[PDB]
């Protein structure tokens, strides 16, 4: 019972606008207003995947239900 | 908010007690799932569609399968005592490859359709296809024709043989469903019905005492032939339910019922009860079945890229295991179920047959 901010997602250099998730709990996916989202997983040594496309803004960012595609 | 996902309706219980493994890497090679099973009337050759091609025929002890390289996929395979698989391809043709080999003997077309769904019945050898404005009915042997059985007047919608038994049954976009005499080309049954309902499959049970009515519309018909009308009663389904695209009848009470809501059902015809209810995921999702009709065993493709090897009893057990604990606590089945019941007489598809 507590908020609990944890460790952030580094990186991600301008301007968020989403993220979801992967229910192995968790491969968190996000993405910035331009050219890019994210996909990655926490246990921090894990390195995060950047990907590129949608040159425009993402808006928003959802995974398939069992956490395979992540829909952008 | 808060929709119901993934495979936990179908994975979870359809790899309780398996005996073997489907090495699905084998398999799927494609970017893509498996959307249908066509398949073998005999159950075992259980044939994969794909959103790729090469549509493949699983076989389920060499955990090796036979690759027929065409991409058309089809609306429905059958095979036969000797040893032919008939493909009804989705490009209107039906191709015929000897089963065994995967080698075309010869292709039957006369329809012209996006639908040509098929049913085979094993003791007359006759294989029916229903498509556009009619049922082209021929020897199993797939060489010749014996007649096409049309509808001149609304719409064709559906039709089906009796596999242990002898009789066609087809229906109307109006949904009037009516039953042919196979060898003069009449109409001997008729209805005039309420319910109009489009992309409909009528299911015949193996000895044809019983039928039912799938469609655009969720909607059940049910039959009986020791009662007048065949068509008695009909009755909906449990809330979602949208439209069903295929029945399936074993040597029990049974249909089984692919609805698109994503949920199999099984149903009791005793008093038309819901005795199973069982989702599939995303991608991946309710494909189609084969089923042994006295212990009805189901060889299942299941778009996940596997194949079971679950049954309806042991489901059924299952279901009835909960029950059972709970009969022994006085639980009635046919509300656990879903059994529902006759309405009025404005929306039926009562049918007279003889």
């Amino acid at each position: 019972h507590d908020p609990a901010l944890s460790r952030s997602f580094r990186g991600h250099e301008d301007i968020i606008t989403c993220a979801d998730f992967d229910p192995k709990m968790r491969q968190v996916a996000s993405c910035s207003k331009d050219s890019i989202v994210y996909v990655w997983n926490f246990k921090p040594q894990q390195r995060p995947f950047k990907f590129v496309g949608h040159k425009g803004a993402v808006y928003c960012v959802k995974y398939s239900p069992d956490g395979e595609t992540i829909a952008s | 908010m808060n929709n119901i996902h993934t495979s936990t309706h179908v994975s979870t219980y359809f790899n309780e007690a398996l005996v073997d493994r489907i090495d699905t890497q084998k398999y799927l090679k494609s970017n893509g799932k498996i959307k249908k099973v066509v398949s073998d009337p005999d159950n075992h050759y259980t044939a994969a569609i794909d959103d790729s091609g090469n549509i493949t025929v699983i076989v389920h002890k060499l955990n090796r399968f036979v690759s027929i390289k065409p991409s058309s996929p089809a609306t429905h395979l059958v095979f036969i005592r000797n040893g032919n698989l008939l493909v009804a391809q989705q490009n209107g043709h039906i191709s015929q490859y000897l089963a065994s080999n995967g080698k075309l003997t010869s292709v039957i077309k006369h329809h012209n359709s996006k639908l040509l769904a098929l049913e085979y019945n094993p003791v007359t050898k006759q294989i029916l296809t229903i498509a556009n404005d009619q049922c082209t009915l021929w020897d199993a042997q797939s060489f010749n024709k014996i007649k096409t059985l049309f509808a001149k007047a609304s719409y064709f919608a559906t039709g089906s043989l009796t596999p242990n038994g002898q009789s066609l049954i087809t229906s109307f976009q109006d949904g009037n469903v009516y039953v042919w005499n196979l060898n003069n080309f009449e109409v001997t049954a008729k209805s005039e019905v309420e319910e109009n309902m489009k992309n409909q499959k009528i299911s015949v049970s193996a000895d044809s005492s019983r039928f039912v009515i799938g469609g655009s519309t969720a909607y059940l018909y049910y039959c009986d032939i020791s009662h007048s009308p065949l068509c008695i009663s009909s009755f909906a389904l449990p809330s979602g339910s949208t439209s069903v695209k295929k029945i399936k009848f074993t040597h029990g009470n049974y249909l089984g019922i692919i609805t698109d809501n994503q949920v199999f059902y099984a149903i009791d015809s005793s008093t038309n009860q819901i005795a199973l209810e069982f989702r599939l995921p995303k991608n991946k999702g309710i494909t189609d079945f084969d089923i042994n009709p006295n212990n009805l065993e189901i060889l299942i493709v299941s778009g996940n890229g596997e194949i079971f090897k679950y049954d309806l009893q042991k489901l059924f057990i299952m279901e009835m295991n909960q029950q059972q604990r709970l009969l022994e606590r006085g639980i009635e089945s046919s509300l656990v179920y879903n059994v529902l019941k006759p309405g009025n007489q404005n929306h039926s598809l009562k049918f007279e047959s003889h």
